């Protein structure tokens, strides 16, 4: 398996809409190599559009925990909390191609029923977006009020921009 | 992707 | 047509869920009522589920602007804006049948999006539950503080219990 | 039409399941036959499976309220709350035809949610069913226990077998 | 594969909702590793929204059956049943990660049918309710009238809010 | 209306399945002409595949509860239900044209849950099954055994048969 | 596979339904291990919300065949012909776990067509019933018609309940 | 006809979407009452959750350009073209009843296929959203500047709200 | 597997839609190829309609960051993306196969909801073309109006036209 | 009827898409209404998306055709072959409100099958794309290369904008 | 696996419909034995019912371009595409048993959309067709215009016929 | 009606796909008019995409059999059988509006289940396409071989064309 | 459908 | 359905 | 619904 | 449709 | 719905 | 929609 | 399940 | 298929 | 999730 | 599809 | 349908 | 399932 042999080099694949499952997957992956040599840095690759934010922040949390760097590079796209964890990469080591797409936005859910069930969802949602608006003002360096008018809407950055942002530390060329 | 990712 | 019979001796059948159509009907046969004769009481018959809260109110704020008295009578069931139609007829003039049944409960809605658009939502349905119990609490004699513990889970009520609430004031017998 | 004609000798048809659009249209009728003649009894004919329970008790509600005197006939089947029905028609006024078929059984429901929700439905139905059954037994003059009992599960019963639990008073043969 | 890797080390991943399935292959992990060494603390990492009572609980007895400790991690997201795993943790090796989220409510279900079948159900949920919120009594130390008051709706926690409630011991860090 | 026409002139037409509908409506009609003239026969045409039990019997009792004579004929085919009430004719005048078909056959049913209401279902066709071929076997003289044991499949009879049988009187020619 | 280890140390999982193919799979694994080794016992783990009447006798038939005595551990839900499996195991070797539920009723089928047919239907699983409830008669020591009352409707058991009941002879603790 | 009888006192109904029939039907309305007296004001009665853009507009210019004045009520909900059908009312002569709700926002669409295609679409809409926002603050008083951020999300507005922004002159009361 | 035999040849085959995994898979062959010779050139043959625009940058991305340089072949068909990474391979080493066709076209895409989200979206896709459109320009020698021109619409061109047109350098025949 | 009501004023309304039903019954409308005076002008108000091509030209055709002057009134939209029968309306008496929508493009249609059958469809298309420009530019004053490059993609217009183009005479204000 | 094993002695099996996959797998197949001895001759069995154009002329491409001389064989039937590249064997070695069946006609496709994009669809599917008949014609010895004649509508050839007409040069038989 | 009113002056509209029900309209149409006046032509409107071929006769059959002329104009569209029977019309008395379109093919159909079958259908239509081309050529004046070649695929043609063909005898302008 | 049924 | 219903 | 509603 | 249809 | 719309 | 469209 | 199921 | 592919 | 779990 | 890629 | 059917 | 089927 071609990937199989990209972990064998500390390298791990996000490469998926982020549920439960890949967000499991990467989090062990990251325990592996973390045990196999807590000294070695990984490499996260992200070509996501985002997903759950709990299983995000399952990644994100793993990432923080570890001892090793870890490292994110942005091939293709890195949307939601795709780019919520691209920014997450060991500062100075968070890499974007050329011609790769970062988006930041808020938090996407639902609420059904009674008025009160409706608060219960909604407290939970913004309370999310707070705690990941902060996040990002500590990565990128931009104060929060920045963060949360920038991403009110679908914000599309070029590595160009993400680079501007804060996001990303350095684009890759050759 | 190195130099420097690895 | 049984019904428009009905009409013709000021008498409104509410006897369907409650819905933009509905609402639009019976608040313009309040307003023919009380322009043939702003005099003659007008009965407002009801056996209905419930429906949206903004017909509803619709046919409410009618109720409340023509000169006529508008009595109400629950004939089946009575339950959500029903019930709240019910307990907004002339007070001393809401009746229910022995077996009648009523009952209250707090909106329901949906909320799809972005945390800022269920937030919107949210604060609007919130809005809506006060108002309406505001106004329950004005009806039924019940301070506010029981018209809110007693609406968080649909409360089913005999015909006893909704006079002994303040929902009716007599119950039509023989 | 065929009913209109019969309506105009006081003879209301419920041949058809009770939801709430029957049960109000045969409110109606019973009503509209009580005011142009409060003296002239009412011949409810019956050959329904049954429906609604809050639609059955305003149809019974109704029978209660006024004056005339309210006589049932069961054509073809009386099941459920048409049976409730028949057996609520003025005492010495029941009817059946030979071959009619009256069944008596327990309430039906659903209940969906949370445990709290459940509860909620399953005290609601449970006192819908004690509430019945108290008057199919004063109705027949069968204990309580013996109507508990036999609507324990569906119960169907011959014009003879209904004639000697109580449900009606005559059979009508030539 | 991956998760093979983690059981090698005694680590089972409970990251997808409970069936009994997931509780079969749960349960027989647990066996087996406390078969292989009866003194050697087994860890159950959890990222699950929950799932089956009856699973769940197969999985709890289980943990509780062999001698070997269980510690719980929550990585992700805990809901329902699957908090109540985490709170069934060995106490004192109960862990959240900082951005973890812990979600505690009361069972949900159906019922069909019958007013005695639907009060079978009824009966079933409530019981169960009561014998989970017992135990999550114990396993945090919050009376069993708090549990129940406060399982009421969904009530979502934060790892520190978690740690202030007795469901988890320690968040883990770095 | 054509069948409007037929009416006038006593003639009722039951040339579809029967179901509650069908059966109220000849009912109705078999009530409304004998109110009329208690002494003119009338004339049931029939051309059904049958349905309902208890909307056949309905019609049946009708037939023989009204003073009328009610004379059936059998124009295409008189199937299940259909074929019973052509045999309910009255004795002397029930014919079937030249190439009309009768099919008798045993009631047709259905059962689903537990054992106990699989019973209650079972006892009530096959009870339903008795009531039928007893006066299958009065109408026709065929003693009930023969009844019993002919209509245990589709027993496709052509009018000749069925004179033969018992089930008409007369075929009509020119 | 983590089941097949357990096959290994013999013990059979029946965690999913009851079907023909779960039940000939146990089977084979019955006989199998009876055939390596007649005399160490047999240990079915149960945790099944039961299934087919036929496949569930296939399990029992074989269980009392073999010369190994079976027993069996109800985990999560043993409900229906599980619950039938379970109290078949070796007696005084029947076990649950502190939260298990046990479950009993009577069996559940379904008829369509001729009132023959479903007469066929009747009888075949009225027979069933009779067979299963004398079994779980002796098996318990409760006597008969105790048995037929207790499995009317949805009987729910806790593991303290199943034991006082005679299904199960111990619970497994620590 | 109740509606029909309105439409006789100059008094036209807009109570569901408006679509392109609604609108077609309005406006024929309102050119019919301009024809029969050019004087008499018209009344446009409003519970309407909004609708197409250009049916909106056809509406609106008919109002502007008919001599008569046009008074406009909001009963119930005026949302998105509704509400901006009722701000177009002859100024000093825009209602709403006490609980009436209005909503304001910008304008919703779709695109689909080539960039080419998207852009025209999009500059469509964001043309329709100045325009629609020019005639807003030139009816409210509002600036320019605030219509348009105020209507970026959905802005619901109570009538005294409504009042205090411009959208209506007065709230009808009794 | 064939294609793994030709990934030993370092010959990558890009032969289907192109979506997100089809670009890990190629990107990660790519970087692999890379790494076990970078001197050795790498054949990516390619017979697709296209795909994802992130994707292919992804793909695009990595062919200019590794040393190696990257001919392609195009097999069949090679439109839209697939057709950007025929034009993309090293210049001098671009082919494609006598009946080949190669059809370049603007992005397709879609928007939905708000005035405001519709700009976001025509934006980005509108950016995306100007990025893809100038990279084309550079690749084939064409100026860009020339490229903006012949790519709004489908452009279907054989291979001698894709080779007139600057997309390849050479057609390969025997 | 307010449609027929318009009818009677020599006025017909085009408000809803165009297919052989609706053209039909235009074109009934505009020989009646020629038939009862060939002397006063009729009007044709538009509201349409457009439809049938064949149908439109029915339309056109007899507008052509019969002697009285036909004026088109565009209100709402004036889309397709709609806003091509407002450009047919009698030169001078060519109108549209302040804020109608005039939109132009070129024909839509398919072809499936074989190559044959598709150039058959094409030549179709591209035909009746030439006889409608043709028209067009007639109509409007503007060259045919004008037009065919003006329809290429949807072309929205305001009243202004139609009016500059020559698609109407004047705009109708108060 | 039986097509592995006719692979290692140099025979391909075309027989399923032709799309993208099997065109790569029948290309690498190629490729693959002409790399591993440019020398024997390929043999390429036909038993299908056609597919995509693009599909089969990338087949059709690297039969020519591989020095290898690449012999096929009808087996079954040899239609549409499949027919095209059975024709394309080497010749004076084109196969086809004794019962074979041979189908030539022109390609099919499908437009839809503007007339414009029609147009598109159009030449390219007519230029498909002109590009396949002149191979058949080169390949067969027939003039163009009785290869395009011949294949407008389905054409139908037995092995007898397929060798007269000059699409294959040899029927094995024994 | 509209159309009542047409035939009121011996106008018939062909306006809807043909099938039984509109040719049996149509007859009717013709033999009515026919009996009330002899002489008086008979005007057919057609706007018809064709449909069955037997309804088509019908009316085919019926214009000539009665004696007055029938007089047929295409407007819109006249295709398949809606072509013939404009074909039909009187000879001099044919008539098409300058944009319509006539459009003549050969007869679609089916055949499935065996070779006997299929040859049964195929004969059938084989032999109605000659019945139908034998007075296409008598009508029009073209030779048979003609027509044949002519209708082997979708003809299309504008009125000029049609005249030319012999299918309308003038066209009517102004 | 006379005679005799009317 | 008299005597006796009416 | 009268003695008294109406 | 006249002059001359009718 | 007047004093004052109607 | 007079004056003038009557 | 052991002591005692294994 | 040899007598002679192959 | 070491030091210390495992 | 050497000579020559590769 | 006459001259004769009517 | 022996003894005896084996």
């Amino acid at each position: 398996d071609i990937y199989s042999r990209l972990l064998k080099d500390r390298i791990i694949m996000l490469g998926s809409a982020i549920d439960d499952n890949v967000a499991n997957s990467i989090v062990s992956q990251l325990l592996f190599l973390a045990a196999e040599d807590p000294e070695k840095e990984i490499s996260l690759y992200i070509n996501s559009p985002g997903g759950s934010i709990t299983a995000g922040m399952a990644i994100y949390d793993t990432m923080q925990f570890i001892k090793p760097k870890v490292s994110t590079i942005c091939i293709g796209m890195a949307a939601s909390m795709g780019a919520f964890l691209l920014a997450a990469g060991e500062k100075g080591k968070r890499y974007a191609l050329p011609n790769s797409e970062v988006m930041i936005h808020q938090p996407l859910g639902g609420a059904q029923g009674q008025a009160t069930e409706i608060e219960i969802a909604a407290k939970r949602i913004l309370l999310l977006r707070d705690k990941l608006n902060k996040v990002l003002a500590e990565r990128t360096g931009q104060p929060l009020e920045v963060i949360e008018r920038d991403t009110d809407r679908d914000n599309f950055k070029s590595a160009e921009e993400a680079l501007e942002y804060g996001l990303i530390d350095k684009i890759l060329t050759h | 992707f190195s130099p420097x990712a690895p």
